[PDB]
């Protein structure tokens, strides 16, 4: 830990994981197959001959129609969702998840995930540079409560305000503006060592780190971009950040006697462009997200 | 390209009627709430002076009927009913023509489902339900 | 007023000189191989001078 | 059919000229069209601008070196001996350093005796544009010298180009006098300069501290910056006339659609006024002593 | 002008359309299943109803029978409306004959709708499902039902 | 038609009478015929005054191809890349010899509608003129209906 | 008569530098002797225009015109033999560039009109031309916003000389 | 009334070549949940109506083959039975109809 100016460290951290990048796409000497087949319920029996970590399932979307690749959320190799751009692996059985499926919770829980990781990002840089604003983590909340949230620290300058109305419609037009540039949400998995090597500096993101590095005795933790902005979570994402239709962010609360300092937890809803809601029950959306939602037990 | 939807499309067969019921009494407690005009904030009453034009209001026509007066004759009346009828917005002398204050009244209540989004805005922050 | 169309094509090639002829088509190749050469299973760890 | 050959004739060459129209061939040099005497060729380019060279001189000065690069690598991947000649091509690259420098110098001279009030790096500046690749590459095409250049890449690239135009000034220098190098160079590429703007060629950035640092060196305190005139200001397409003053007195005006590049064409006008390169200026004296 | 006219103009002529209605209705009564452009089938559910009706009446109604012997053409499906449809909808009031948009016919590209008696032993139509209560809006809608609840 | 035509202006090549007037023919290549009556004039042209026109202009190359041809021509190409092609087909010789003196005599510059005869590139000394220009000032610059 | 459509697919480019974009593909497909008019094949064309090819099938799917099948089946074939022939790896990555209707051969029949007096009918006859381009469909032109309107008429004001004069 | 002089190709042009004459863009279309084959909203989707009518027609024809001969419509309910599939204590008096077949997986 050492004095570095916020855009240093981004510039930085790009660096790091664009090398990782790099090596992980260059330790595979030549281009292997992967006989991927088709479980799903419409076109069955259809086998894929793709590439060895370099192929996505959006790529065997893009095989078989636009319509798998407009609607199609997350992936299922084998039995677990996949983020629509990580390249697959080994030989697998694939099978497309969309919002409107018999049960859509994990793509429910991704898209929450997204949502909050986008928040998030719209955070970090939308604040004073002479305040220091670190981001804690995202709590898993569920869907069935009333938005997702986002943990973030502020510098102790900032213990006694509170934003208003037109700071929370500045959050939402950051928010929609960062939707309306179509950008990919990257995904990576890397080492321990290497995750650390990252961040570096924040050391809510590095208990983080091992939090989520301790259970797996690999010692791998996900990680996910989108532009430029680099953050830690868990499970996976939604392929593009213009799925998003309806963003809001509601109202940001307090948390004080579990810690000398204060943490406060910014919250918003969103809704796809899929399952976009008329304007009374967006209303209705909107005033009930402005609630505080304690799910951490 | 982005396909067209309306209010209940993606609603679950449960939530549809659940959503009709908290609309239907939201909209009620709106209407209930402008029942007391006068101890609201009332604007100022002046008294009528010999040049002066006051509102009118917005009725449904009901259908027609027959009357009769003290000395036998018969005449047939109209039914006008006035269901739902508010006062929306007022204009000043100078903000239309500089000629007439104007005031816009609306008629009976609609549904908020079916209505453009500005108008949506517009009775939302009036406290009202729309009007047809 | 009492016109068609024509051209009436079939694209296949048949068999139709052994059907009446005194010329035959001269070849100039075979069909496949007289007897299919067996290569040794070792032959790449035999690939040396001779063992 | 009709009888005849005199119409099908004139219609088969219709069709061939349609034919060249809508599929041109790519462009070649024009040593590889039918008429072409390269002595007769080099020999015409001499007397046509007037002048006495050292026919082998000019020679050596249309060489390039990319050209016996070339040449050699063909001789040696056809197997074949040519080393008579190919040893002894002698290519114009210190033909092109005397023609650059003394371009240079002679341009730099007669701008400095032309414009005396101008400061070291526009003359600088003037003499880059002069000798500027564009410049000095259109005089050569439109004086034919890339027809007796010798290189690939028939385009010329504009460097080569160049390379040989002032190859050719360099060997014009050797054959003849200074004085009448300098004439040609005068004529060649002074005439370059007729109906543009200084800060055409100069392209400076920031004129107002321009001219505040030049009133500094000449001991004029400050320049002032007051709307002369205007038309317009609420509407989308205003007018303004801004002066400078300078001690209470007006020493450049400009116009323009906004205040600030109203004062900025002011600034410009100013620095015209002081370097004496304006539109009223004496034109050059095109003559001989 | 038409204004509250119902009834459209189907054959030629009132009896012609009574006629066709009659033919629809009968093959509804015999295949529990009938597809046909779409207008005259929503006349001939409009008849199916009181058809149901009226054989919920009664067998031995006078009236009830002389209106099957009527709208039924082949005399052996007149058992079939008193003894197996009208006893199938004892409990349910008016709910029946579900009518679908099928998607054109081939020749002519009419509008085509069909028909069906709920029951229908055969095999089920791809009814138009609502989404599933698990979807995030829903979801989201169900949250705020329950903290309506809860807030009562 | 000059709306159914191209058009420039009036201009140079590269700048001719400012210094050294220069010749703007590079070359004329000619196409005559041994036999042939077309090729007469031209025959009798190559015979006396090509040589006198190519000792006259030493900055033009004449090249006399004498093929056999129906129609004898006369290609003119020069500085700036202009082609011209003449016939000089049943020609006599005095027509040739003023057609090639004529050709000697132009520029590459295209025979097009010329637009306005004359190209001045400093049109004004005095400076062009704006509404401002013969306009008095008045105090303070106060527009017309001011107060200060 | 004129079969060049046919031909296009015959032409072989030289191979890429290494450093050099993507060159996509290009596949050109057509239908010879459509018993349809050629205005009426014309409109479907129109719409077929400019979209993606699994647009332009959900699009001709649910078109009750004659056309709109032949077009559908001609779009399939183009993509199989796009995928097959012309190393396309990703069947729904085509765009349609180019869709029209051309004339054709037709014939003439009388028409006894209703006296010794008759006309000539014309059994129409048509082709149909696609060309489908390997890449996500280009986007549409967005209409000009009025900066740009004003840009240009200032670009219009600032252009103007002074005419018939020096 | 005849038309007093030809028309051009360029008039021609802007009548049929209008927006109002133009084939309009539909946004109906969406995949069908089961079987994927590219339904429209507001309408059953042509695949599995295809798939229900064949099943229906095959039923038909072995109710025509029970039956005997026209005018018959017996006066019970009717149940369909596939492969193995014993009848079940509820349908009784109900006609039986079991043609031979594995029960689709979407009639129960
Ligand atoms: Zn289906």
């Amino acid at each position: 830990a050492s004095q570095l100016s916020p855009t240093e460290l981004t510039e930085m951290r790009n660096d790091l994981f664009n090398k990782e990048k790099a090596r992980q796409l260059s330790l595979t000497p030549r281009t292997e197959k992967i006989e991927v087949k088709h479980v799903g319920k419409t076109d069955p029996g259809t086998v894929f001959v793709m590439n060895k970590n370099i192929s996505t399932p959006y790529s065997c979307a893009m095989h078989l129609s636009e319509w798998y690749c407009r609607k199609s959320i997350l992936a299922l190799v084998d039995g677990q969702p996949w983020d629509m751009y990580k390249p697959l692996t080994k030989s697998c059985e694939i099978k497309f998840l969309t919002f409107k499926d018999c049960d859509p919770g994990e793509v429910n829980k991704a898209y929450w995930r997204s949502c909050a990781m986008m928040m998030g990002c719209v955070i970090e840089r939308a604040f004073k540079d002479e305040y220091m604003v670190n981001l804690v983590r995202a709590p898993e909340v569920p869907v069935i409560s009333g938005a997702f949230c986002y943990d973030v620290v502020l510098d102790s300058k900032l213990d006694e305000w509170m934003p208003t109305k037109e700071n929370l419609r500045s959050f939402t037009k950051d928010a929609h503006a960062l939707i309306y540039k179509d950008l990919p949400f990257e995904t990576l998995e890397v080492e321990a060592k290497v995750a650390l090597e990252i961040f570096q500096h924040s050391k809510y993101k590095v208990d983080f780190i091992e939090e989520k590095a301790s259970q797996n005795p690999e010692r791998i933790v996900k990680l996910h971009r989108i532009g430029d902005f680099i953050d830690v979570s868990e499970g996976p994402l939604i392929p593009r950040t213009s799925i998003c239709f309806q963003y809001e962010v509601s109202a940001v609360h307090n948390l004080q006697p579990t810690q000398p300092s204060l943490i406060r937890r910014f919250q918003g809803v969103s809704l796809p462009v899929h399952l976009r809601a008329h304007f009374t029950i967006w209303d209705k959306l909107l005033e009930r997200s402005r609630k505080m939602v304690t799910e951490d037990q | 390209g982005k396909s067209g939807t309306w209010w209940d499309e993606h609603l679950s067969e449960e939530n549809v009627p659940f959503i009709k019921q908290l609309v239907s009494d939201e909209d009620k407690a709106q209407l209930a709430s402008k029942l007391c005009p006068l101890k609201d904030e009332p604007w100022p009453i002046h008294p009528w002076e010999p040049g002066s034009f006051r509102v009118g209001l917005i009725a449904l026509k009901l259908g027609m009927m027959p009357l009769w007066t003290k000395d036998g004759q018969k005449h047939v009346v109209t039914l006008l009913q006035v269901q739902d009828c508010h006062v929306l917005k007022y204009t000043s002398k100078e903000n239309c023509n500089g000629k007439m204050a104007t005031l816009s009244v609306g008629g009976k209540t609609v549904s908020r489902f079916r209505k453009a989004t500005s108008i949506l805005e517009f009775y939302r922050e009036l406290g009202l339900p729309p009007k047809q | 007023t009492e016109k068609e169309f024509m051209q009436h094509a079939r694209k296949a090639g048949l068999v139709i000189p052994p059907e009446k002829s005194d010329r035959s088509i001269h070849l100039a190749c075979t069909a496949g191989i007289f007897d299919a050469y067996v290569p040794p299973e070792g032959d790449a760890r035999i690939s040396s001078l001779s063992k | 059919v009709k009888k005849g050959f005199r119409a099908a004739f004139r219609f088969q060459k219709e069709l061939e000229r349609q034919r060249l129209l809508r599929c041109p061939p790519p462009p070649v040099r024009r040593s590889e069209k039918p008429n072409w005497d390269y002595h007769a060729e080099i020999q015409a380019f001499g007397h046509r601008l007037q002048e006495n060279f050292s026919l082998d001189l000019l020679k050596t000065a249309f060489v390039n070196s990319c050209y016996i690069k070339s040449e050699e690598a063909k001789r040696q991947q056809l197997g074949i001996e040519k080393e008579a000649v190919l040893l002894n091509l002698k290519s114009n690259q210190e033909l092109s350093e005397q023609g650059t420098s003394f371009s240079q110098t002679c341009l730099t001279q007669f701008l400095e005796d032309e414009y005396p009030d101008m400061p070291t790096e526009g003359i600088k500046n003037l003499v880059d544009f002069l000798t500027g690749e564009e410049v000095v590459c259109h005089v050569a095409r439109n004086l034919a010298v890339e027809q007796l250049t010798l290189s690939e890449e028939f385009p010329v690239p504009p460097a080569v180009l160049q390379q040989t135009f002032f190859a050719v000034i360099g060997a014009l220098l050797q054959s003849s006098g200074p004085e009448r190098t300098a004439l040609f160079i005068r004529d060649f590429l002074i005439t370059q300069m007729t109906g543009k703007e200084l800060f055409e060629m100069w392209k400076i950035i920031n004129p107002m501290g321009l001219l505040v640092e030049e009133l500094k060196k000449r001991n004029v305190s400050a320049p002032e910056s007051r709307l002369t005139r205007q038309s317009g200001g609420t509407t989308a397409l205003p007018l303004y006339f801004v002066g400078l003053y300078c001690d209470k007195k007006l020493i450049a005006e400009g116009p323009g659609e906004t205040v600030l590049v109203a004062e900025e064409e002011a600034a410009r006008v100013a620095l015209r006024k002081l370097y004496g390169f304006t539109e009223n200026r004496r034109p050059w004296n095109y003559s001989k002593p | 002008i038409s204004h509250g006219r119902v009834f459209r103009r189907m054959g030629l002529g009132p009896e012609s359309r009574i006629h066709l209605l009659r033919n629809l209705l009968t093959g509804l009564v015999r295949h529990e299943r009938i597809e046909a452009p779409w207008a005259r089938v929503d006349e001939m559910r409009g008849y199916a109803e009181k058809l149901i009706d009226y054989g919920k009446l009664g067998d031995t109604n006078e009236r009830a029978m002389r209106m099957a012997d009527f709208w039924l053409t082949e005399k052996d499906l007149i058992p079939k409306l008193f003894q197996v449809l009208a006893p199938r909808y004892k409990d349910q009031t008016g709910g029946y004959t579900r009518m679908l948009q099928i998607p054109n016919r081939s020749l002519d590209r009419a509008k085509m709708a069909v028909i069906e008696y709920k029951g229908n032993c055969l095999p089920p139509l791809p009814l138009p499902r609502r989404d599933s209560h698990l979807t995030l809006l829903n979801q989201l809608l169900q949250g705020l039902r329950q903290d309506l609840r809860q807030s009562q | 038609t000059a709306r159914g035509t191209p058009s420039r202006f009036l201009a140079s090549v590269l700048h001719n009478g400012l210094g050294r007037y220069v010749q703007q023919l590079q070359r004329l290549s000619f196409s005559v015929s041994r036999d042939g009556a077309s090729s007469r004039g031209a025959r009798e042209f190559v015979e006396r005054e090509v040589i006198d026109f190519a000792r006259r202009n030493p900055g033009v190359v004449i090249y006399v191809n004498s093929r056999p041809c129906c129609v004898p021509r006369v290609v003119a190409e020069y500085l700036n890349g202009a082609v011209r092609e003449e016939s000089i087909h049943c020609k006599s010789v005095e027509e040739i010899s003023t057609l090639v003196q004529k050709l000697a005599d132009q520029s590459g510059l295209d025979v097009i509608r010329i637009r306005k005869p004359f190209h001045t590139d400093n049109p004004s000394i005095q400076g062009q003129w704006h509404p401002f220009t013969n306009k008095p000032t008045t105090f303070r610059g106060l527009r017309p209906r001011e107060v200060q | 008569i004129s079969r060049k459509w046919e031909k296009k697919n015959k032409i072989v480019y030289p191979p890429q530098l290494p450093g050099e974009p993507r060159r996509p593909a290009e596949i050109y497909h057509c239908r010879r002797q459509i018993k349809y008019s050629k205005d009426k094949m014309w409109y479907l064309a129109k719409l077929i225009r400019g979209m993606s090819i699994d647009q332009a099938l959900a699009q001709l799917e649910f078109n009750d015109k004659k056309g709109a099948k032949i077009i559908k089946e001609v779009l399939l074939e183009a993509q199989d033999m796009a995928v097959r022939d012309h190393n396309v790896e990703f069947r729904s990555n085509l765009y349609i560039a180019e869709s029209t209707s051309g004339r054709g051969q037709c014939l003439k029949r009388i028409r006894y009109h209703g006296r010794g007096r008759f006309g000539i009918m014309e059994k129409v006859y048509c082709h149909y031309f696609v060309k489908l381009v390997e890449g996500p469909p280009p986007p549409p032109e967005p209409p000009k916003t009025a900066v740009a309107h004003a840009k240009e008429y200032i670009q219009q004001l600032r252009s103007r000389t002074i005419v018939h004069t020096l | 009334a005849a038309p007093k002089n030809r028309r051009t190709i360029e008039v021609n042009r802007c009548r049929r070549r209008n927006p109002q004459k133009l084939i309009k863009v539909k946004n109906n279309i969406d995949v069908c949940p089961e079987c994927g084959h590219l339904k429209q909203k507001h309408v059953l989707c042509a695949y599995c109506y295809e798939k229900v009518c064949k099943e229906t027609a095959e039923i038909r024809r072995q109710i025509g083959k029970q039956e005997g001969g026209p005018f018959k419509a017996p006066t019970i309910e009717t149940v369909v039975l596939y492969t193995g599939e014993t009848p079940s204590e509820q349908d009784q008096g109900k006609r039986i109809i079991e043609r031979d077949r594995k029960r689709p997986s979407w009639f129960t």
